[PDB]
């Protein structure tokens, strides 16, 4: 019929999506940002209190 | 200059010299150190270092 010059298109807009990326554990952790330039010089670790009897 | 005494002087004449000195350069300089990035998080020692440098 009509024999043409073909090509092979790739979709710019439509990724397969893959892998799940639930963390349920991780969310439930809490999250601590400590004071930088302290933490420099603390060797990366700060104590915390324990609530007290 | 020499200086020359009598009366002839014939055969007798002198040159010119003029002496030179060379001034040259050394070797550069420095003050050389690496940090990781985790030790910029406080960066005093690293001004007082540059301090320490200069």
């Amino acid at each position: 019929a009509l024999n043409e010059g073909q090509i092979v298109t790739l979709a710019v807009d439509e990724i397969i999506e893959t892998i799940s990326a639930i963390t349920p554990m991780a969310q439930k952790a809490k999250k601590y940002t400590p004071p930088a330039a302290s933490m420099q010089r603390s060797s990366n670790t700060i104590w915390m209190p324990v609530e007290q009897e | 200059s020499p200086t020359q005494e009598g009366w002839d002087l014939t055969d007798k004449a002198t040159g010119l010299l003029e002496l030179n000195v060379a001034v040259n350069m050394g070797e550069p300089d420095n003050d050389f150190f690496q940090l990781r990035a985790d030790d910029l998080r406080d960066e005093t020692a690293y001004r007082r270092r540059i301090q320490s440098a200069a």
